[PDB]
């Protein structure tokens, strides 16, 4: 059954506004003139005036940017001195843009590992979030480095790090507790799978016995 | 690149107002915007950070909002300190990108600029060269214009000019005017005149040599 | 407590090359990204790019790729600039930053001058004169190596005084400063003004006499 299929609109738009997303017509306006108005959320029902309609062409406009990560879709219905039509449920998709950086869940992440630890060794893990949508765009996929470690004995890359999971592992021998028993990484997490935005955290890595 | 417009360039107050300076920017770049505040002899100083954090080390009057393209730092209670240049950067993305920049001016009651003209020395006048010079001291507002006229003829050729800061002390401003001529080209005239038009008088004042 | 000290000031002529250095100290040096931002007189600032000291790693901004050179020296907490090929165009301020994204700390900055001029004495030229207050002057005309220091008798007389930022005309710079005495029906007493110019080791006194 014919129906109106969602209708797509990006976040973030510029001007200028209003700004054409779809026309909807009834066949009834073939014997007689017909008010086109249109109920529901960014509407009627809060918020308010997002999307409108002018009920003599039946144009229904957007007239302000949106944000997907506040409201990721609408759904909206079409209306027709007497009522034309049983309403159409029009439902309005906000798609994404890249405007969130990942953020760690904390900014210092405290971990310990056991002196001569064999290469492997899980130390500890990061954790970063990226608001944006992961399931239809790369502007959430987030890839973990490594940016320094302090200090740098017994060697410069005592651990590596997980681009995908975040573990923080044992690369080397040689960790002595009386030699050097705290190393301090910074940690990056980038969006567009390590190629988009970015923050950093601390990784604080204490050698016991 | 994330374009950034911050308004106003410059804006003149007094301590215990409240200003507020804004940037908008041309990308979304969600809350990662910083601003900086800048003096003479010192290192710029970072006041706020992600839009809307305070930084170590700077008093809470100080605040930040905003998210998306439109920032605002705002100064409650101005302190003398904070009459200064202040700069917004974004620090969402390469490569990073700054505002133009506001001048913070302390308001100050009208002033006449003191008004002075000197003839080129005859050390000068021995070396070949006639540079006559006019003073415009301690004026406010800032906003002056000077007009040469080498007898009664306006001359927009030669002329150097060259503005202080406003002042520490007293908080007005000060112009300094050059005509540059040689012997030549300048003995063949008698009177010579600078002429400064100022909000503090309807008509120029007007000092003359001849 | 953080500090960014920066090398000295460099007059260069154009098509030479310069290295500007800015030694960090009171914080884990490969802990932060170091930036170099460059500010040209009465134009707004610009980041030129930076470097991860933990392993020199760097990123230009776009329109410095083949001006700027970043490095770092670790085992002693200097992050190194290199303009190559300079131009009038590359005279400016140029400034070192600590952080991976805003910059928490600033060096107090390096200036640059790209000049084919040669280091030329000032000319200094009197400025005399009946209000109650009076203004007297000099003008200090025709010096290429910036800076001058002008003081009004030996510098005892200091209030009323506004010596004019230089303004750089065919190749040289001119400058004057101003003084103001509220002279009384004493008469007017001698007032010298006292010239110093470093670059070419000048040290003048001109004294105002009213024709
Ligand atoms: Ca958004
Ligand atoms: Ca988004
Ligand atoms: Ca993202």
């Amino acid at each position: 059954d014919w129906v109106i299929p969602p209708i797509s609109c990006p976040e973030n738009e510029k001007g200028p506004f209003p700004k054409n997303l779809v026309q909807i017509k009834s066949n009834k306006d073939k014997e007689g003139k017909v008010f086109y108005s249109i109920t529901g959320q960014g509407a009627d029902t809060p918020p308010v005036g997002v999307f409108i309609i002018e009920r003599e062409t039946g144009w229904l406009k957007v007239t302000e940017p949106l944000d997907r990560e506040r409201i990721a879709t609408y759904t909206l219905f079409s209306h027709a001195g007497n009522a034309v039509e049983d309403p159409m449920e029009i439902l309005i998709t906000v798609t994404d843009q890249n405007d969130n950086k990942p953020e760690f869940t904390q900014e210092v992440f405290k971990g310990s590992v056991m002196e001569g630890a064999l290469p492997g060794t899980s130390v500890m893990e990061v954790t970063a979030t990226d608001a944006d949508d992961d399931v239809n765009t790369y502007n959430a996929a987030i890839a973990y480095t490594i940016l320094s470690q302090d200090p740098e004995l017994p060697d410069k890359n005592m651990f590596t790090i997980n681009r995908n999971t975040g573990v923080i592992s044992v690369v080397t021998t040689g960790l002595d507790r009386e030699s050097f028993p705290t190393y301090t990484l910074v940690v990056q997490a980038a969006d567009l799978q390590g190629e988009g935005l970015s923050t950093t955290a601390t990784a604080v890595i204490t050698v016991t016995d | 690149d994330v374009q950034i417009t911050q308004s106003p360039s410059y804006l003149a107050a007094s301590p215990g107002e409240t200003i507020t300076i804004n940037c908008r920017t041309s990308k979304n770049i969600s809350k990662y915007l910083a601003w900086y505040q800048e003096k003479p002899g010192k290192t710029n100083k970072l006041l706020i950070y992600s839009g809307y954090t305070l930084q170590s080390g700077i008093p809470s009057r100080f605040s930040g909002s905003g998210s998306g393209t439109d920032f605002t730092l705002t100064i409650s209670s101005l302190e003398p300190e904070d009459f200064a240049m202040y700069y917004c950067q974004q620090h969402n993305e390469y490569p990073y990108t700054f505002g133009g920049g506001t001048k913070l001016e302390i308001k100050r009651a009208d002033a006449a600029p003191t008004v002075s003209i000197f003839p080129p020395s005859s050390e000068q006048l021995t070396s070949g060269g006639a540079s006559v010079v006019c003073f415009l001291n301690n004026f406010y507002p800032k906003d002056i214009n000077v007009k040469w006229k080498i007898d009664g003829s306006e001359r927009q050729n030669g002329v150097l000019n060259s503005w202080t800061d406003q002042d520490s002390k007293d908080s007005t401003y000060s112009m300094s005017s050059t005509l540059t001529l040689t012997k030549d080209e300048y003995e063949r005239h008698n009177s010579y005149t600078c002429e400064a038009t100022h909000k503090t008088s309807t008509s120029p004042i007007v000092k003359s040599f001849n | 407590e953080v500090q960014l000290q920066q090398s000295g000031p460099e007059l260069v002529k154009p098509g030479a090359s310069v290295k500007i250095s800015c030694k960090a100290s009171g914080y884990s040096f490969t802990g932060y990204f170091m930036n170099w931002v460059k500010q040209s007189h009465g134009k707004s600032l610009e980041w030129i790019g930076r470097i991860n000291p933990y392993n020199g790693d760097t990123f230009y901004k776009q329109r410095f790729k083949g001006k700027a050179t970043l490095t770092v020296d670790k085992s002693s907490s200097t992050v190194h600039m290199d303009l190559l090929s300079l131009t009038s165009e590359d005279s400016a301020v140029y400034y070192c930053g600590r952080g991976n994204y805003y910059f928490d700390y600033w060096g107090q900055g390096t200036t640059l001058t790209v000049s084919s001029a040669k280091t030329t004495p000032p000319s200094v030229y009197p400025l005399a004169p009946t209000n109650s207050m009076v203004t007297l002057g000099c003008l200090v005309k025709g010096y290429f190596p910036e800076p001058v220091t002008v003081t009004w008798n030996s510098g005892s007389l200091s209030s009323g005084v506004h010596t004019f930022p230089a303004v750089l005309q065919s190749d040289l710079y001119t400058l004057s400063s101003s003084v103001t005495v509220p002279s009384s029906p004493r008469p007017s007493e001698t007032v010298t003004c006292n010239v110093a110019h470093p670059a070419s080791s000048t040290k003048v006194d001109k004294k105002i006499v009213p024709r």
